[PDB]
RNA sequence: CAGUCAAGCGUUCAUAGCGACAUUGCUUUUUGAUUCUUCGAUGUCGGCUCUUCCUAUCAUACCGAAGCAGAAUUCGGUAAGCGUUGGAUUGUUCACCCACUAAUAGGGAACGUGAGCUGGGUUUAGACCGUCGUGAGACAGGUUAGUUUUACCCUACUGAUGAAUGUUACCGCAAUAGUAAUUGAACUUAGUACGAGAGGAACAGUUCAUUCGGAUAAUUGGUUUUUGCGGCUGUCUGAUCAGGCAUUGCCGCGAAGCUACCAUCCGCUGGAUUAUGGCUGAACGCCUCUAAGUCAGAAUCCAUGCUAGAACGCGGUGAUUUC
RNA sequence: UCUUAAGGUAGCCAAAUGCCUCGUCAUCUAAUUAGUGACGCGCAUGAAUGGAUUAACGAGAUUCCCACUGUCCCUAUCUAC
RNA sequence: GAACAGCCUCUAGUUGAUAGAAUAAUGUAGAUAAGGGAAGUCGGCAAAAUAGAUCCGUAACUUCGGGAUAAGGAUUGGCU
């Protein structure tokens, strides 16, 4: 018979199967459309996700009733150190999809490159790439063969880059390595930003711009095995339940004689490849600089690092993105920041963003100071200082 | 409540489910208000219609001079005493929970507002506005 | 934005930390964490109350400044 | 539950909406009829929970017809994509009220679902009452108390490894499978269109909000074995200092972690179509949206997106073992 | 008038006893097949097959109110095994 | 401490219960939780709240014996 009563399913029956991702690193399924008139570039950039902050701006939203006031917003930054690309692939369009024709790397590749090309880094004769560099090494050996190669097949073009791992402040030592697509000019002009970008560095303040919709992609944070009442967010059974009560009560009926794939069940949580939409970069800054943190009402000298550090991750030295509300992933996982895929005006998209203040307190708790100086100036002197 | 309510509100954290007695912050007589219902309330199962700051609700006065009891009257509630957060960041919450009646239009019963009014609940309502003496 | 005065403890409210509460009075009460409100809802005096702002003006406590 | 015919009702104006007499069916969500399976047992009502399916569509999308003026409404078409609530009483299915709402549509899945729960009722043994019996006792008559057992096997499902295309590593493709967003209010349009007046709509727009979903912990709130800091009681360590014990002794804060529509962020646009309205245009020298051809067009479908990645589907690339 | 041996008296009642029945009126609630009070042509109440009442008492059976709370909105977190 | 209550200790006795590895889901036992406060459910089932002692005050009804710790309130430490 029909259920009593009507309900909304329980969760999503698009991202299943709820399992662990392939890999740690979550890769753009779709690059944006492309377009031949513009300009080659970027269409995507590999950050690590250092933290969550709040900043205080100015709403201008012509309409609102509670418009040209400050609104109080949570921002997640990313550390964002400049990618080194270096390698390109080619893929040709064929009945079967685009297929991998070749791939041409660079003169020199890091250690950092290597030791993800690695596995037992350490323990290891370093060869990797040597008869390849051998290969080249010359000035027309075998390389451009490849390019045109490249130029006369190959209608998609993916530059590889990879992180600077050793820029970030994490204990990795192991570069992540990507591809990503460019999105302009012909096929020769892709093959020559990409060798003349060889084996050199791109910065996200040259990919991405302040006022604009990205896409965040990234492994969620992991929860391991887990029951159907946080999986899920199915009802608890009442009090008096024999054998339990944080289940689901009937898993199906008698007929079909079986458990149906869309039976809420136990299992993992968490460590899924997402794709989040709509995220507007606050801010594109650098580490070579300070006042980082400091807008035109605030310029107050301080970079973009809360005191003692952000929680579990360290310093943003290098350059980094601040976009608006929550990302996937925590804190110390890489993230692929891509292009957005359409254009949308929404009134929201178009709204020019104006920062007034960063919070820069301790996150280790309940943080009452923004910088060292105003929390010395508050407190005094105290016993340790002489 | 249609033409009375004058604009918009933004999600104020709901704190006064069904069942829910608030003070009577209006002079009409009553003393508490019993909430049986919401207006504008959403349909999920096992779900209690919950009211919050400048919400309408249906009320019944449990404590009060007699002409008001046994009956079903429009109130709005003025004050939530459950922290909720403003477009500022600021989490502000009230000593108790308080309404005053009102015809469905969103005209009051009473005269004057005994206590402090939310801004939402001023904003929604000029009449609570004006009949309020201060507000937060 | 501005910052505030802990009505408790006296320090600096910066925007989206802390709570507001509002008294039957009509009083706003700023307190910059749980753990001043927690106190100010158990009726400790801030002059008694030893890391207090107002206990330091009380005892003529750091008045280098 | 749905057709056909049309005597009539609809202020003169059979079928806008109904429709007598009659008649043709469909339906296995009713109750009968039957006794085919089961009496070396298929756990029996209801509720809770959860998934899916049907359409005979309550609401939402786009339309056609009114005794459609406007505003509500009524009839019907495509259409099950998406929703269909909170409660008082009753064990209740069903009911009947209070309300909210866009709506509170009808059903199936062994009258879905008891090794999922519960046991209120039926449905053993105790007991009371009323009637019936001379009695023992009977009563789909009322009342009260009345053990709800087992999964570790196979499969199904949820996740997780994994031998074997020379090995190993990196970067990928995408067959297939799934898929998701949904509804309302307010301001303007506009006291305008319409209307004798009462009354009184749609917007290409702007701001929010129910409902659902995926994340996240900057902030707020919650949690405390951080037994982190402090306080307190009883006792013990001769006194202090510092501690032990009291299922974590109790209390106040309490970071970090986890977590809440109790917090925040985010949730895409293109094509092809149904109904329907049209173009050209015959059959049928006229007419005709149709016969050929063709335009627009739905919450529909398929893609763009999103999730998994065939462990027997693949590509490119690095290295590939001196005594 | 028929009629029995007498024809239900005092009391009580939709009562643990009333089928119709979720009886009718009032109250309790926003809403009550529940509860209480009242009414009885009471299918089929009733006087030691004891009737009515009753302070106190009850791990007896129903209703309401205050307090209180994760029973619930709507779940979250901690410890030991 | 009112107490052969509970809690800690002296004499005496034992240190016996298969062990090891920071513990996932679901359990068993023990607990907290913002706002609401029975809206859950057949039903406040289970939990919570109350609680000792000294003062103040204590209703209907009653078989005058009770109800009664009715209901409600206020204090409680240490030191001299």
């Amino acid at each position: 018979s029909h259920r009593k009563y009507e309900a909304p399913r329980h969760g999503h029956l698009g991202f299943l199967p709820r399992k662990r991702a392939a890999s740690i690193r979550a890769r753009v399924k779709a690059f944006p459309k492309d377009d031949r008139s513009k300009p080659v570039a970027l269409t995507s950039f590999l950050g690590y996700k250092a933290g969550m902050t709040t900043i205080v701006r100015d709403l201008d939203r012509p309409g609102s009733k509670f418009h040209k006031r400050e609104v109080v917003e949570a921002v997640t930054v990313v550390d964002t150190p400049p990618v080194v690309v270096v390698g390109v692939v080619g893929y040709v369009e064929t009945p079967r999809g685009l297929r991998s024709l070749t791939t041409v790397w660079a003169e020199h590749l890091s250690d950092e490159v290597k030791r993800r090309f690695y596995k037992n880094w350490y323990k290891s004769k370093k060869k990797a790439f040597t008869k390849y560099s051998a290969k080249y090494a010359q000035d027309g050996a075998g390389i451009e063969r490849e390019l045109a190669r490249i130029k006369k097949y190959a209608s998609v073009v993916r530059v590889l880059v990879h992180t600077q791992i050793r820029k970030t402040p994490l204990a990795q030592k192991k570069a992540h390595l990507a591809e990503i697509q460019l999105n302009g000019g012909s096929i020769s002009e892709k093959v020559d930003w990409a060798r003349e970008h060889f084996e050199k560095t791109v910065a996200v303040d040259s990919v991405f711009e302040q006022n604009e919709m990205i896409d965040a992609i990234a492994v969620t944070k992991g929860h391991g095995f887990e029951g159907v009442t946080h999986r899920w967010g199915t009802k608890k059974l009442p009090r008096k339940t024999h054998r339990g009560l944080r289940k689901v009560a009937c898993i199906g009926a008698w007929h079909p004689a079986h458990v149906m794939w869309s039976v809420a069940r136990a299992g993992q949580r968490g460590y899924h490849s997402r794709t989040s939409i709509n995220h507007k970069i606050y801010r594109v800054g650098k580490g070579d600089d300070e006042a980082n943190g400091a807008t035109s009402f605030d310029r107050t000298k301080k970079t973009i690092t809360p005191m003692g550090g952000f929680v579990h991750y360290g310093e943003i030295k290098n350059d980094f993105i601040m976009v608006k509300g929550c990302i996937p992933g925590n804190r110390k996982r890489i993230v692929t920041l891509r292009k957005s895929l359409y254009t949308n005006t929404s009134r929201k998209a178009l709204e020019e963003v104006s920062l007034k203040w960063i919070d820069t307190a301790s996150k280790f708790g309940k943080g009452r100071f923004q910088t060292p100086a105003e929390k010395h100036a508050f407190m005094g002197t105290l016993k340790k200082d002489l | 409540s249609g033409n009375g309510a004058q604009g918009t509100k933004f999600r104020i954290s709901l704190g006064l489910p069904v069942g829910a007695i608030m003070n009577c912050a209006d002079n009409s007589g009553a003393r508490n208000l019993y909430i049986i219902a919401v207006k504008g309330s959403g349909s999920r199962l096992n779900r209690l219609p919950a009211a919050s700051l400048g919400d309408m609700v249906m009320a019944t006065v449990k404590k009060g001079k007699p002409e008001l009891r046994k009956k079903v009257m429009p109130a709005i509630v003025v004050r939530q005493a459950k922290s909720w957060r403003r477009r500022d960041g600021v989490f502000l919450y009230f000593e108790d929970n308080a309404g005053v009646i009102a015809n469905p239009k969103g005209e009051m019963k009473g005269s004057a507002i005994t206590g402090p009014v939310g801004k939402e609940c001023a904003d929604l309502w000029p009449r609570v506005a004006s009949n309020s003496g201060v507000v937060v | 934005m501005k910052v505030e005065i802990d009505s408790f403890s006296g320090a600096k409210i910066y925007p989206g930390r802390g709570t507001l509460f509002v008294r039957g009075d009509s009083k706003i009460f700023r307190f910059q964490n749980s753990k001043s409100a927690s106190l100010f809802k158990q009726r400790k005096n801030p002059r008694r109350i030893a890391w207090t702002v107002l206990f330091r003006k009380h005892h003529k406590k750091g008045i280098t400044e």
